[PDB]
RNA sequence: CACCAACUUCCUAAACUUAAAUUGGGUUAAUCUAUAACUUUAUAGAUGCAACACUGUUAGUAUGAGUAACAAGAAUUCCAAUUCUCCAGGCAUACGCGUAUAACAACUCGGAUAACCAUUGUUAGUUAAUCAGAAUAGGCAAUAAUCACACUAUAAAUCACCUAUAACUUCUCUGUUAACCCAACACCGGAAUGCCUAAAGGAAAGAUCCAAAAAGAUAAAAGGAAAAGAA
RNA sequence: AACUGUCUCUUAUCUUUAAUCAGUGAAAUUGACCUUUCAGUGAAGAGGCUGAAAUAUAAUAAUAAGACGAGAAGACCCUAUGGAGCUUA
């Protein structure tokens, strides 16, 4: 549907420059102490979260190799151990995952 | 094609005398070819006009539009050269004096339709122009008070000059 | 009380079944925020079925249908259920993650089973009592 | 008992009388020549010499409009990685196409948007004695098939081998890839034959929301045109 | 005739559409427009004329019942001491 005459640039300029059509500023921006990067007040930091996922992938890779087959999910609890930490009696009766890396500072 | 925005960045002012105030730095940066509509980029440019360097970066980081990501890269590049070449001592001491987008050369193609129709396909490109002035953004406007408006009206009445009389 | 998801009611449960199976296997899953919230209730109720007891015949039918991989069925009754015996609820932790930068800008969240062996998530921390405002509130508390 | 109001009229300076086919006369932009001028001019001689309008022609850029419009199953331990949910015409040859094949490298253009490549660049490829394509002169032939027997029929349906002549030891050439072709297209349909029906081949979900209205499908308290029978 | 949500008499769910985010991106159209209501005038006739009336700016979202709506050489029939073409023995 076309108007019976061409729409003037002046008319068009007013429509696009109306405040309703302009981009709004956001004041909910926050700083992440953990990563030192920006975050939203309702959103978690991704720089630190990225570390968790990367460690999770590495941990998951170790578990997959240890299982050695599909549909081999243990019926017993699982635990992760890093270099410098040795399985204890409390770790008995739990699947033990060994990580070549030392215990991460953030991970406890 | 014209590239005078870069030439504006090549302007060299005469050496300032010792008894002359330190000239505020002006940085002209632009991205000539962007596969984006200028109008959409203009909306981003309009909002960021007059804002500080840090404030603009924070707003862009949480913006969902593709153009905003492009602007942030352009803004980051402008800040880097401003310190590197325009002698900007403080990274935070920068504000967006000017921000605007321009049309770029497009590509022409025909848009086929499944049932024998055709259309005019166009690949849009745009230019983005920003001028950065070292220093904090200027203070915002303050609306006139009732007293200010009233005084002007009285002054206007007094300022009236009689017409076509001796 | 239910999100309109899937090409049909079966698809939602099958999609939930796929989501539930993955979470049990890995114990921490990243998915769109809406899906994570929808499936959080099912996961909590599943843990209750594990608490009900391994011998419970009804639990097996629920576990068998919901968990496509049957190796997880022993895990639920012998890993998840023992783990959550002390807990009375809140077995699942769901947190909002920044939206995917995949040109669709979907709302993302991460849902995990509490007590897992995975590294702790970067949870938010409330302000410490040592802060000036908290210290002032502490003085008011002491006087009262 | 007036005033207002037309260039009618007067007044200062000037001027010397009021539709439109047609007809007489005086100038002029531009380009070139002759001869001059010399911040862009003159006198002559010339012409492809002046466009808001020929269903005029070419190019640029707007408006409609950032509108109509368009798109990928789930999780993970990862795009020649696993597993889960779900779908059910697949494989060969013919024809056609002619490198669209594959690896790598790119992420601009092409895919009717991306991712990813089918795009761009580079290099490779399709292997044949077996698969496929690329001597002569005479003499002399009644009876279909149908499990061909019986059995009938009408619609009427089968070189050889002899007699002579002539030659006298051979494996090259060419085709071989592919998701491919004809439909302006990575089209929705068109496309001969054999095998077989999942062991082969596949993904409806760009995200969010759960508006109304609209489209399709399912369900109906009581009723049954306000089951498939008759005229 | 029956049958059934066709309907009396509609309701509910699912799918499509819908709404929001991001990416890409046409078509018919277009004298210019700072684009109002009422009565008048006029050729059936006025957003733009006469006289009244109303009126911060800019935006945003919805519906097609009537004006026996507006219209074309659409549709239909008939005529000619109209033409012209055709056939001739
Ligand atoms: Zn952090």
């Amino acid at each position: 549907a076309a108007p019976k005459n061409r729409r003037t640039i002046e008319v068009n300029r007013c429509r696009r420059r109306n405040p309703q059509k302009l981009i709004k500023i956001k004041n909910n921006i926050d700083i992440c102490p953990e990563c030192g990067h920006l975050k939203q007040k309702h959103v978690l930091c991704g720089y630190c979260y990225e570390k968790v996922r990367q460690e999770t992938t590495k941990i998951r890779q170790q578990i997959g190799a240890q299982e050695g087959g599909p549909f081999r999910a243990p019926s017993v609890e699982t635990m992760v151990l890093y270099t410098g930490e040795k399985p204890s009696e409390k770790d008995q009766g739990k699947r033990i995952v060994e990580r070549n890396i030392k215990r991460p500072s953030w991970f406890t | 094609i014209s590239r005078k925005w870069e030439k504006k960045n090549k302007i060299v002012y005469p050496p300032q005398l010792p008894g002359e105030p330190r000239r505020p730095a002006e940085i002209y940066h632009c991205r000539r070819q962007i596969k984006y509509s200028k109008d959409k980029m203009w909306y981003l440019a309009k909002m960021i006009r007059g804002m500080s360097i840090d404030q603009a970066l924070a707003q862009l980081e949480f913006n969902d539009k593709k153009g905003a990501q492009i602007i942030k890269e352009v803004l980051l590049e402008a800040q880097d050269m401003a310190v590197r070449d325009h002698n900007v001592e403080f990274r935070s001491n920068l504000h967006i004096a000017e921000s605007t987008s321009g049309r770029g050369q497009c590509l022409k193609r025909i848009r086929y339709h499944g049932r024998g129709r055709f259309g005019i396909m166009e690949k849009v490109y745009c230019h983005y122009f920003v001028k950065l002035v070292e220093g904090p953004p200027p203070p915002p406007e303050v609306p006139k008070t009732a007293v200010d408006h009233a005084k002007d009206y009285i002054q206007q009445l007094r300022s009236r000059t009689i017409i076509h009389t001796l | 009380v239910y999100r309109r998801l899937g090409l049909g009611p079966e698809s939602r449960i099958h999609l939930l079944r796929n989501l539930l199976t993955g979470l049990v296997r890995h114990e921490r899953i990243e998915a769109t925020w809406a899906r994570a919230d929808e499936m959080r209730g099912y996961a909590e109720k599943l843990i209750d079925y594990g608490k009900l007891g391994d011998t419970n015949e009804r639990a097996m039918r629920m576990a068998d249908f919901w968990l496509t991989e049957k190796d997880l069925i022993p895990k639920l009754f012998k890993v998840l259920a023992p783990r959550f015996q002390g807990q009375n609820g809140n077995y699942t932790r769901m947190l909002q993650i920044p939206n995917r930068k995949e040109q669709d800008r979907a709302k993302m969240a991460v849902i995990e089973y509490k007590g897992n062996y995975l590294p702790p998530l970067p949870l938010p921390h409330r302000d410490s009592n040592l802060t000036l405002l908290n210290q002032l509130l502490l003085g008011l508390q002491q006087d009262l």
